[PDB]
């Protein structure tokens, strides 16, 4: 009866490739954010709206 | 008694950097302030702090075992 | 095929998609809230994984943790179904990006489609027609709006471009209350979806909800199946949607139905879409784009035996169209009555446990849902527990069935919306098929002493 | 059309027979045992009449308690099904002379084809093939048996012509035992089925059960739908039926059904049947007829699009034939496997209380039962509580759907042959399609050390 | 008490004829040997004997009004 299952675990062997630089992190809330949008937003954090460094250039 | 959950979803890893010592280890508690492991989420190495000061019980997870949300990784007594 | 995918969804499109995963023989990997543990295609799955917590927004419009999900399982692809992410245009912006396929249109048509306005200047550029508005987001010189509120006619309607859900319009009774409510639809709309945009369009007082759907690989291939009409609508939201329409010749099917695929050949579309309208005096005026898979998509499988879902996960693939215009037929007519977990009168949802449930079964009786005995209704996202069907080789015998089944149909604990379905089915002017949008909301009434 | 009709049957048939009145606008009686009182069926309908107790002889049987509830609720004809008086031509006689009208075919043809050797010798007369046999019901001259017996060639089988539902048909290896043989196998259709005639057809090896359904209105039209194959059977008795069959090109299909029109129309026909076959190396030769509605009567409906009851029941209230032979169309493939009460093995029957169910509903699956949470099958009667469906347009899909919606039913508190229905769908060579008769009893294997 | 059931189907007829006194009538008690009611079915009026002599409490059906098998007829106490 699949109404009553194993809650089985994953398997590790399983792999995906991400990019390394498309995603970037906001320490004043934690969200994970796509670096892309952030740079998009004058490198100010959309969830929390904390704003960040910027290169002079 | 408390375990403490995996607040995201990722790779777990114990040891920061692919030849490292794990942050924590069976036998040695620990404190309310201190990694306990990594969670990778897109090269992203995150890091978990426990809440509750208590000895290390059992570690219910191993290093690239996928994790999902709240899942228990170890329960301090 | 794709080698695995996550269903990025919930519920009655989550199993209906691993439905046809597991057809297609395409592992499936369900993305749950920590309360969505029991679901019926959680359960059914391969891999499931938690993501969140029992809210919308900490777990399943958290994009992070389903590309977490995708990358620790290995997926390819994922479909997000409609809800939730579904046109979430920078969803697919990351999703594209993060290595991963994003089952659908691309993210551009995303967001050119997601902004009505935008949507219908490329329709009159495409040769679609349009109602008569604004042309263009509403700005702040109140003598240029009360000029084209003057030009296309009073009534008119306020809505926002970056709105969803049947929410965040207002119609507007003269200039009196304009500027008001114009603040009051632009203030609702930053609350709930972050948009300020506002545009001013005609008011119709006379309309029959239309929608033809389309299939295009985006590889220059779009073709146009059957027609739908969701004239029933209670607060603009449908209850029954008839596929195809009463009166609908296939003269003005195949006219509209070529327009339509060159404006998916010109956008260039990928994925299953459809166009909405509006009818009346032999007019089509197109309204929006639901650039995903419908609510109701059955309508258009069973009358045309095509699975559209199936043709979703062959153009993500790569896969070209499969199925040619002429080869594609309409054979007879159907009929869809979903089923809320509100009460039937007060339209308050009523989330709780089912101790008993009966599906309906029988010849041209289609039942979509997760629902079971002891299945505790999560009081925390939609409130829609089932997708019912029932096709016929005409309107008298889908609906003749449909008030079987609904007969047959029990569902106990939570309090439902069935005997309105029965009610509606009974009535005199939905048999005879053509009523106008408004029927339902009129027949609602008014004050009495 | 007809005013009102009385269900002669119970479960599955009746249920959907039910469905069918109700479409049609016929007001519907049930007749019932007393254990059946809260069958589905009987819930469902308008009125419901007790004809007897729980025995099949005492109650169902009881052809003068049905006349009795047919006359008191002023019925205008009755629904007999398939099994209790599907075939009892003399119910035909009195149903017909009492003042009512009986949906099926005329008495006269009930008596002509009941009897499988006069059936066998109209058919040759008509120009359908026909097995090697004895051509007439054996008498007692050993000689003569013998002689025929070497001149079709050895093995033989021994079958009453009054015999029903897979019983009373023996194999006879040599001369040795025939006399034994003929004498044991026509005292078992005496005691049966009160009727001794037997009668010796050739034996073949390596059958494959075909079926052709028919439709006539007994006024010279006489129309063939789509095909059939019941190959998978255990002691002859189907499980698995599919249809169309696998490599029937249509210059066969049409060859065999013009045919078999044709001797519907010679035979005056009226009603819905079936002819039997036996296929092998692009040859057809005749076994029987099931004047009635089948049981695997769907598998022809959402392949075909039509509905058969519906033709029943119009061809009884006199109207013919409203289906040409050019405009029935066979659109796909599709596959059936009944659900039953016995042990998955051992085949027993285990009636008891069904403590919890769940349909699969989806895509092209139908569930055609009467079973439900709480209903306790009761001991005294056939085994089958369901047969279900799943239409693909393509055998790969059907069966598909069929593994899916298998893994999806739940039916808890009666041991079912769920587990050997997955079982033969995951088999490798059904899934090529094209099995002999025996295919299943040979994987049943013999004595292992 | 005891219930007296019809054990066949057909209209139910307790006058004999079309103008004829009933077989029994509510008061009098019956005895085991007599009839208690037709149940017509095909013209042939078929008749009902009591099993139980006893009073006749109630009659739970009335003249024209059809019956099934095993239909309660009279409860006798
Ligand atoms: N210009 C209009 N005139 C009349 N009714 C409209 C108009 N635009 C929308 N509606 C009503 O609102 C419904 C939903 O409109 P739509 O633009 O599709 O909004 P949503 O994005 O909320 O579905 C339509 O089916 C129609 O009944
Ligand atoms: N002449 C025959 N040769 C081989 N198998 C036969 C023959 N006659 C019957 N059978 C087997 O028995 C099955 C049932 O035969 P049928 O005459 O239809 O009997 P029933 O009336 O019991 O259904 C057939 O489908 C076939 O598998
Ligand atoms: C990127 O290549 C995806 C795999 C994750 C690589 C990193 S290196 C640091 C961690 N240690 C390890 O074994 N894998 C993790
Ligand atoms: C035949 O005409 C069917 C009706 C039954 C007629 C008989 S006459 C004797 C019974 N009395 C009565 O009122 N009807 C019954
Ligand atoms: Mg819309
Ligand atoms: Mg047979
Ligand atoms: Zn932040």
């Amino acid at each position: 009866s699949w109404i009553e299952r194993i809650k089985s675990n994953i398997t590790p062997t399983r792999k995906a490739s991400i990019p390394e630089g498309v995603w970037t992190k906001c320490d004043s809330c934690g969200q994970v954010l796509y670096r892309a949008e952030l740079e998009r937003n004058l490198e100010v954090c959309p969830k929390c709206d904390h704003h960040m460094r910027m290169t002079a250039r | 008694g408390h375990i403490v959950r995996s607040p995201m979803v990722g790779t777990f890893y114990r040891t920061p950097s692919p030849d490292a010592k794990a942050f924590i280890e069976v036998g040695q508690k620990v404190n309310v302030g201190d990694t306990l492991c990594i969670v990778e989420a897109m090269k992203m190495m995150n890091q978990i702090e426990a809440d509750k000061s208590g000895t290390v019980k059992a570690i219910l997870v191993e290093s690239g075992q996928p994790v999902e949300f709240d899942e228990p990784l170890v329960v301090i007594e | 095929m794709l080698d695995k995918i996550v269903i990025a969804n919930r519920g009655e499109i989550a199993l209906r998609i691993l439905r046809a995963c597991k057809e297609l023989g395409i592992k499936t990997v369900a993305v749950h809230s920590s309360a969505d543990r029991d679901l019926k295609h959680v359960l059914l799955a391969d891999e499931t994984v938690c993501i969140g917590p029992a809210p919308s927004v900490k777990s399943y419009l958290n994009i992070p943790a389903i590309i977490s999900a995708a990358e620790i399982t290995g997926a390819v692809a994922i479909h997000p179904g409609y809800g939730f992410l579904s046109e979430n245009a920078n969803f697919a912006e990351q999703v594209e990006r993060s290595g991963f396929i994003f089952i659908g249109p691309k993210a551009e048509t995303i967001r050119l489609m997601g902004d009505k306005v935008s949507a219908i200047a490329a329709m009159k550029k495409a040769g679609v027609p349009c109602v008569p508005g604004s042309d263009g987001p509403l700005g702040d010189d109140m003598d240029k709006n009360r000029a084209i509120a003057k030009r296309i006619g009073y009534p008119v309607i306020i809505k926002a471009s970056g709105g969803g859900g049947g929410r965040g319009m207002r119609v507007v009774r003269g200039d009196a209350e304009l500027a008001q409510s114009i603040s009051m639809t632009r203030a609702e709309a930053k609350a709930a979806f972050s948009n300020d945009m506002v545009y001013m369009e005609k008011y119709l007082e006379n309309p029959r909800h239309v929608e033809i759907q389309v299939l295009a690989d985006g590889q220059g291939n779009a073709i146009y199946l059957a027609e739908r009409d969701c004239s029933m609508q209670r607060r603009h939201q449908k209850v029954v949607e008839e596929a195809p329409a009463p009166g609908i010749t296939p003269e003005l099917r195949r006219y509209i139905g070529e327009r339509c695929a060159k404006a998916c050949v010109d956008i260039g579309y990928r994925g299953a879409g459809t166009f909405e309208f509006l009818f009346e005096n032999g007019e089509f005026y197109f309204i929006e784009m639901n650039t995903r898979i419908q609510v109701e998509h059955p309508v258009t499988e069973m009358i045309t035996g095509v699975d559209l879902i199936k043709e979703q996960l062959r153009i993500a693939a790569g896969q070209p169209l499969s199925i040619k215009q002429e080869e594609v037929h309409v054979r007879g007519h159907a009929v869809e009555c979903r089923i809320n977990a509100e009460d039937p009168n007060t339209f308050l949802p009523s989330p709780g446990k089912i101790t008993r449930f009966h599906a309906p079964g029988g010849f041209g009786v289609r039942w979509e849902s997760h629902i079971y005995a002891g299945y505790t209704v999560p009081p925390y996202y939609d409130s829609m527990i089932g997708k019912l069907i029932c096709y016929g080789e005409n309107r008298d015998v889908a609906i003749a069935r449909m008030k079987n089944a609904l007969q047959e149909l029990i569902i106990d604990g939570i309090k439902t919306n069935v005997d309105l379905q029965i009610r509606i089915m009974n009535d005199e002017n939905f048999q005879h098929g053509g009523t106008n949008i408004h029927y339902l909301e009129k027949k609602l009434g008014l004050q009495e002493k």
